[PDB]
RNA sequence: AAUCCGGUUAAUAUUCCGGAACCAGAAGGUGGAAUCAACACGGCAACGUAAAUGAAGUUGGAGACGUCGGCGGGAGCCCUGGGAAGAGUUCUCUUUUCUUUUUAACAAACCACACCCUGAAAUCGGUUUAUCCGGAGCUAGGGUAUGGUGUUUGGAAGAGUUCAGCGAUGCUGAAUCCGGUGCGCUCUCGACGGCCCUUGAAAAUCCAACGGAAGUUGUUUUCACAUCUGGUCGUACUCCUCCAAGGUGCCUCUAGUUGAUAGAACAAUGUAGAUAAGGGAAGUCGGCAAAAUGGGAAUUCCCACUGUCCCUAUCUACUAUCUA
């Protein structure tokens, strides 16, 4: 909805930003994983 | 043209009261008008009093004293007839008591 | 907005330190609308006599910022 | 009373229409009360000079009529592409090219 | 308690920009008002006004109250006469065809149901669309208040729109008008009349009254004006409920789509919809479905009707088929 608590805005933003491509240089430092 | 409500308070109710006006830009607009004021009512009889503007409760503070009361005993609280009835009844009761006390003392 | 018909009063309001700017409007009916901007109200004076408008114009204090047709 | 003037300076310069033509056509098409030549005293079409079409009327006479009537001969000669009628002023109508 | 208009974005607006307001609280100041006759005067009255102290204690009002019907008022929309502008149509006819023609919040002055005064009434008067009230004081006359509204402005043309041009998007012209209206639709207000019975929430909040504590320098002032401030959170976008044009179940304007995997062929099949000579329920357990209009008389009979049947035939779309 619209009348959303501010914690929800942080909660929604973090959940969405988890779906983000893992950087190329990240792989170059041995190993980094998903999920 | 079909017009939408300015607010987002869906399910229009008693509070949602609007007026259609034409703007200088040639647009029909909803203007929300607050409910009309209520004139004070007499305590004894209940008829609205005479000489008091019919405005909102919060608004009444802005008025001056003379604009909220009438220059008479119980002015702004009781009607003129109610005041007359109150005065004559009080005097007759007092006289009825004074004769009753006179009868008992003799 | 307040419409003022008393010219002297318009002068006194102008002399008041609250007044910031004044506007002169030339209408098609040859009226001059002296719109004086104050803190709370925009005081307008419509003068029908043309020479009255000019004699009004420099009687305004020089510190006040008068402006041409808006 | 009220006056209507149709400019014709451009027509005279470009020979699109001569003054005698506006004379003849306004006479035989002024449907004053539905009849041509019924102008009488109330309406007087007195064009002055070889550039003007002037009408003095004692009753209402919509300038929209004169535009419609001026469009008559304009279409007949088929110069509507090169010539149209506009309003310079209240009751004043003139002829524009491209 | 209190906000409107115009403009602005690729995407946000009653939030932003421009302009114009409003509310609430806060202090002093300025000016005005009242008093050693202690807290104002006027009017028969309803009540009026720039002000005109009010402790404790005691009350009253607003908030705050069902439903239905008709009438009246206003606004917007719809209808329409002209005026103007442009675009049409036009051999001729057609003063004609189509489209547009704006004023916000807010602030000013003025503009009509309850009550008062004179009055004493039936020969009953006044009066609703709907007979309601009147010695518990009618009609009539003069007032008081409530102003639903309307008038004139301000705001405000400087804005917006539409036409013409001339030259970063600027500049310059004009017009943006006068009506009429109706059981019209939408919304709201006033005045009634019923039905109630179920005689129709609460609180915050604001106001007033009774009450009379206290009190030359002062005291008060709910009067006018200036000055300041207004946090926190929601706001993008998607969709039980809102807005809902005209004309005669159809058509159209505004607006929105042209997407739903496509193409080619049209045999047989199936579905659907039709027409059919002569007969007319002979079909089947049977007038099931169609056409008739279904009808009449006691499930039956009579009459009518028809592809149900003899006996099927033809057409159409889709299906079905093949292709990507």
């Amino acid at each position: 909805p619209s009348h959303k608590s501010f914690r929800t805005k942080q909660k929604l933003a973090k959940a969405a930003r988890q779906n983000r491509p893992i950087p190329q240089w990240i792989r170059l430092r041995t190993g980094n994983t998903v999920h | 043209q079909r017009v939408t409500y300015r607010r987002r308070l869906a399910y229009n109710t008693r509070s949602n009261r609007t007026r259609i006006i034409k703007t200088p830009g040639n647009n029909i607009r909803y203007l929300h008008i607050k409910k009309l004021g209520t004139i004070p009512r007499c305590g004894d009889t209940g008829v609205p009093l005479q000489g008091i503007p019919a405005l909102r409760p919060r608004e009444f503070a802005r008025l001056s004293h003379n604009k909220k009361t009438v220059q008479r005993a119980y002015g702004g609280c009781l009607s003129a007839n109610a005041v007359k009835d109150r005065i004559v009844r009080a005097f007759l009761i007092e006289e009825q008591k004074i004769v009753k006390q006179k009868l008992k003392q003799l | 907005p307040r419409q003022i018909s008393d010219i002297k009063q318009f002068l006194e309001i102008a002399r008041r330190k609250d007044a910031t700017s004044a506007r002169i409007k030339k209408n098609t009916n040859k009226d001059v609308k002296f719109k004086l901007r104050c803190s709370k109200y925009l005081y307008t004076l419509v003068v029908a006599d043309a020479k009255k408008a000019e004699k009004l114009r420099q009687s305004l204090p020089p510190d006040l910022t008068v402006t041409e047709v808006g | 009373s009220n006056k209507y003037i149709i400019d014709a300076t451009a027509a005279v310069n470009d020979k699109i229409f001569d003054v005698a033509a506006f004379e003849k056509y306004l006479i035989d098409r002024i449907k004053v009360d539905g009849k041509t030549g019924n102008l009488g005293s109330s309406v007087v079409v007195s064009r002055e000079g070889s550039s003007k079409i002037a009408v003095i009327a004692h009753i209402d006479f919509s300038g929209r009529y004169l535009k419609y009537l001026t469009k008559k001969f304009l279409k007949k000669h088929s110069l509507r592409d090169w010539l149209r009628v506009v309003s310079t002023k209240k009751g004043v109508y003139e002829l524009r090219y491209y």
